RNA sequence: UUCUGGUGUCCUAGGCGUAGAGGAACCACACCAAUCCAUCCCGAACUUGGUGGUUAAACUCUACUGCGGUGACGAUACUGUAGGGGAGGUCCUGCGGAAAAAUAGCUCGACGCCAGG
RNA sequence: AACCCAGAGCUAGCUGGUUCUCCCCGAAAUGCGUUGAGGCGCAGCAGUUGACUGGACAUCUAGGGGUAAAGCACUGUUUCGGUGCGGGCCGCGAGAGCGGUACCAAAUCGAGGCAAACUCUGAAUACUAGAUAUGACCUCCAAAUAACAGGGGUCAAGGUCGGCCAGUGAGACGAUGGGGGAUAAGCUUCAUCGUCGAGAGGGAAACAGCCCGGAUCACCAGCUAAGGCCCCUAAAUGACCGCUCAGUGAUAAAGGAGGUAGGGGUGCAGAGACAGCCAGGAGGUUUGCCUAGAAGCAGCCACCCUUGAAAGAGUGCGUAAUAGCUCACUGAUCGAGCGCUCUUGCGCCGAAGAUGAACGGGGCUAAGCGGUCUGCCGAAGCUGUGGGAUGUAAAAAAACAU
RNA sequence: GACCAGGCCCGGGCGACUGUUUACCAAAAACACAGGUCUCCGCAAAGUCGUAAGACCAUGUAUGGGGGCUGACGCCUGCC
RNA sequence: CUAUAACGGUCCUAAGGUAGCGAAAUUCCUUGUCGGGUAAGUUCCGACCCGCACGAAAGGCGUAACGAUCUGGGCACUGUCUCGGAGAGAGGCUCGGUGAAAUAGACAUGUCUGUGAAGAUGCGGACUACCUGCACCUGGACAGAAAGACCCUAUGAAGCU
RNA sequence: CAGGUAGACAGUUUCUAUGGGGCGUAGGCCUCCCAAAAGGUAACGGAGGCGUGCAAAGGUUUCCUCGGGCCGGACGGAGAUUGGCCCUCGAGUGCAAAGGCAGAAGGGAGCUUGACUGCAAGACCCACCCGUCGAGCAGGGACGAAAGUCGGCCUUAGUGAUCCGACGGUGCCGAGUGGAAGGGCCGUCGCUCAACGGAUAAAAGUUACUCUAGGGAUAACAGGCUGAUCUUCCCCAAGAGUUCACAUCGACGGGAAGGUUUGGCACCUCGAUGUCGGCUCUUCGCCACCUGGGGCUGUAGUAUGUUCCAAGGGUUGGGCUGUUCGCCCAUUAAAGCGGUACGUGAGCUGGGUUCAGAACGUCGUGAGACAGUUCGGUCCAUAUCCGGUGUGGGCGUUAGAG
């Protein structure tokens, strides 16, 4: 959602790169949501997907939110554009590159996790798929 | 919306003729066998 | 309303790299703190800069886990010279000042 | 001519730990007293002068990869040039260079001087 | 704050303008400073005259780094599990010894992630230097002809320090590396490079910056680069493999799809595999709670066994509830392929603007899109044949570079 | 009977009013005004123009002469 | 009972606005709310006072008469209008005389669409147009004027404080 | 002659980067990042400090290791002072950060004044000015027994050129000569000259009464790029709808198109592209208000709700306001939204880029001012060409005609 302490208030951007070879594996959970598409995912889509698959499981099992934002995005107001004064308490952002696991789920059967992970992939600006723990 | 139209010199890096066929880049000019050198263009006759 | 634009412009760095001819009094390293400790045939400065004492090359070698040791060696090397373009340059200077 | 022990220098830095050994000689602790000296108090430290026993502590030697340090090859990311795709974020080719991490290993240092017996 | 005359041809860091020719060379839009920002002084980069010089371009080697990548060893930050310093209440009638606890939290371990102001690491390039290496041409030459090498001659090119003497100091786009923005702008600011500026020609329909390419001049000469070969408009209605049926062929996505051409997996069949018709789909049973009824069909809890060829406390409809229609499953007739997933290639929809085909045009199912094979067209490039000028150079001729 | 020759009423704002004002885009709510108040001035006055002589004031003498503000008239004009 | 403040304390000043007025030539929110007028009224009038930011000679509140003053409403009246129509003159049109002007690089001076210094008769593709007058209309020629009064720059000028 | 003293009067100043402004902010020095692994490098990019302080916190000799957790000790507890182990550089360095520094550059003790004079080979930085380091020599010393070390501080910030003036001192000049007045030279002092390369020792505002030289380098109106904002549509479905995601809405989110609002850039135009509303008169788009056809409906019929095709045609009269928009009345099949530079002022008229006069509130000491209000306030024009509507004349239509 949002980090409590910030070492630095405002932080500039950074560009996407190739396939994340570290966060591609499955640590916990049986099923996952691997992203094929490098972009930003705010904490707002993470709340949307989290409510989506928690209320789409709704009887048993547990999900695993992998990513945390850890960088802010400063939106300048409509004040005729010259400075980056204050935009730090505005929306946070997680960098996602291809390969990276976004969500995981366990305790759920086959097609209930297919609709749980697949319906909650519609709350997201980047194309994904669901991955079994091989 | 949020899709930028490609203006001038960005239109030229996109819509220029590019021969993107790996065969037609390999083509060199044709080679005929060499011929003996032609004689003199003219000659003094006295 | 910005609280910025406080640049500094100050410069430092390695002045003479390794395997290079030094001079007596030539400033080898300008550094902040001691990235390069003074070895032999060198001297440390008032603001920890490393200058050479004698002529010769400079070298770098460890004496701990990280340290670097700028040193100076006397360099009695290389008498032979197979250079032949330069003699053609001076010889053509002679031929052009004798031709005209 | 090995050990012993003052001394260094290159060092992949060679250490922790578990084990075995050494008091002929050497090194080191221990007991007694304080005159130079000394601790913001103590001869704990330092100094002087002796009983002089031990390896107990400390040093030295030999093993182990249990930690530690070091660390591959192949790959692969990246990147220089020459290009291509995408609406963008950005990706893919030819040639050259080439990681890091991890892993297989390597490492319980190596060369010199001088005085004994 | 009148008008005329005079200072006065005031002053203007501002605007406009500044007139004949030929040849050689040729920028810059950067930094610093400025009562300065559209000015100026200096440096950078020109021209010319020198004096020292011997370098440039390729290849190799050596040095410092801390960028990209990477990583959690420091600084933070963060997801989860366990032991969890410590608290939360029931609590006892008290100076109190320690009892009650599936609940929250410092610390560590494990599995993990992220960071321009984090680094145990660490490239490629770049910078400094060292080192290796004749750049073309003509001619002689070993009894000599080839060739190797050599002798001689000619040309071309780098830099430093000056003298005199200018402009320039508004840049623009394209690739990469980033910051500001909303990783929006033909946006703004930087760093390396290419072009324009100051660059003509060809391709791009037209069109500064995109690709080829560097225009001394002539020819009613030839060969090519980029790009093209149906017609407008030069050259192939060329050849052989596949694909597209949307005129896609100019276009934008999420997502949907028995589109079509494949490719990889997995499951059933000559002891009959798929699709349709027909037969069965029952007993305890209306499992136990509720309701008037809940009989599978408003719902709650599990969600049986038996006959068997198979039947599910039911897949849906329906009824006041039943009854009942029907299906998952099995039996029977003909019979030989049928599923269900990933995946590309080209396609479809998504895809809608205001004057009128508007996407070069006509049009084409190839004249479209991918993979090769041979030729041609195609510039002011190159070559050839001839002039001119500049530099060597100091007379002419000749040569090489321009 | 042609030409000629008042349209009016009901409310409100401002200015009391008749007048004056930007010749050539503003006639007004602007200026002035009668009235009020403060303040200066004893004549060799104050004030104004002029280096000066001097002049207006004024051949007038505080019931008069300047200057500031407000604007008839009616009620008043508070505190510091 | 909901309120609201007769009343109270405190801080700071030199003093904390008196009478009267009050969404006003003053009120941003605001077309405040109510009542009148109107079929319907951001304008008008009468009120409340939450006076952004009235107020007592930079006077405040009133009023008869007055005003080419502003503004609200009503009667009569009519081409203002619905929704135009006819007629008379001076022009305009034609002929004869006289006869300019602003403007003007040369003009063999189409439409769409696209491109381009981002609004093209002039460049590209297509379509459409025999040449050339006369009478009307003015959409374009970024039409004419006139070195933008607005904006900014000038180490400009000037007035005023 | 001297003091005081009125913008009554005179000459002047009143910065710049910027958002091209009231309302702000900054101007000079240092550290990290941006900064793309040499150095450099910009933005009103992200974070901080500095305008000093120390008689030791300088010099030298010598000694020592901190910091944190645990355990012990009726004051004293979690934590003071003391003892012991563990981790070994995480502490500290006058203060911001960076790089350093573990038998230290960190802490203590002794003696101390090199926090000297005269210098200085060579380097770095380099527009210039500057600024930084320095072996080595002489004098005279400090510490140490000596070796050696010391020309301030672990380093980088803690500052300011010049002209002039002042103090201390001197074997210098002394306008005929001897002096003196005065001036040098040396050592230092005096600027928040902080707009910090400093204009002068000394300087604020307004102009709507304005004026000139310029600029599209630079705003407004309009066009262009962008699409944050707005309009429209679509993907998923937790729900609401007696049951029931998808008759109808659809939360949390996501993907597009358009260029009609407000914005961003400043690319054409200021030697002139005339904004807002109304009248007249077009034409065009569909994101459909009605008319025509249809699907679905929680559609019994009437009337619907939503949606598909379809832009041929229509889309009223009025009270308020300058009004666009909007409210209200009477209705109507319905009283659509927009493009065409307000679509349209070389066709026409009011509020306004609120022009010159005046008044109210408020601000200002004042001149004056308000994206506050009110009253009054000149708007030109004979069509050259294209374009249009009408109407001819010539020629052509292959002999000439009706």
């Amino acid at each position: 959602l949002s980090p409590k302490r910030t070492r630095f208030r405002k932080q500039h951007r950074g560009r996407m790169k190739g396939i994340s070879y570290r966060g591609n594996r499955i640590c916990f959970g049986r099923y996952a949501l691997q992203a094929l598409e490098p972009a930003w995912i705010t904490s707002r889509q993470i709340e949307a997907g989290r409510r989506a698959m928690t209320r789409n499981a709704r009887r048993g099992g547990k999900i695993w939110v992998r990513i945390f934002p850890d960088k802010p995005v400063t939106v300048r107001p409509a004040e005729t554009r010259m400075g980056s004064g204050k935009g730090s308490p505005e929306y946070w952002v997680a960098v996602v590159k291809p390969g990276r696991i976004l969500y995981e789920i366990s305790g759920v059967a086959e097609n209930i996790a297919r609709r749980a992970v697949a319906i909650a992939a519609s709350k997201m600006p980047i194309r994904t798929q669901f991955i079994i723990s091989g | 919306s949020s899709r930028p139209q490609k203006k001038g010199t960005a239109h030229h890096m996109k819509t220029r003729p590019k021969k993107t066929a790996r065969w037609d880049i390999k083509r060199g000019p044709a080679v005929y066998p060499p011929l003996p050198p032609l004689p003199a263009e003219w000659t003094i006759v006295s | 309303t910005k609280n910025g634009r406080d640049s500094k412009g100050q410069r430092l760095g390695v002045k003479i790299y390794g395997d290079q001819v030094a001079k007596p009094g030539a400033i080898i390293i300008r550094q902040r703190g001691t990235k390069f400790h003074p070895g032999k045939n060198v001297g440390i400065g008032k603001d920890h800069t490393i200058f050479a004492l004698i002529d010769g090359l400079v070298k770098f070698e460890k004496y701990g886990p990280d340290k670097k040791k700028v040193s100076v060696y006397p360099r009695e090397i290389q008498p032979e010279n197979p250079n032949s373009y330069r003699a053609r340059k001076r010889e053509n200077f002679r031929l052009q000042r004798e031709k005209k």
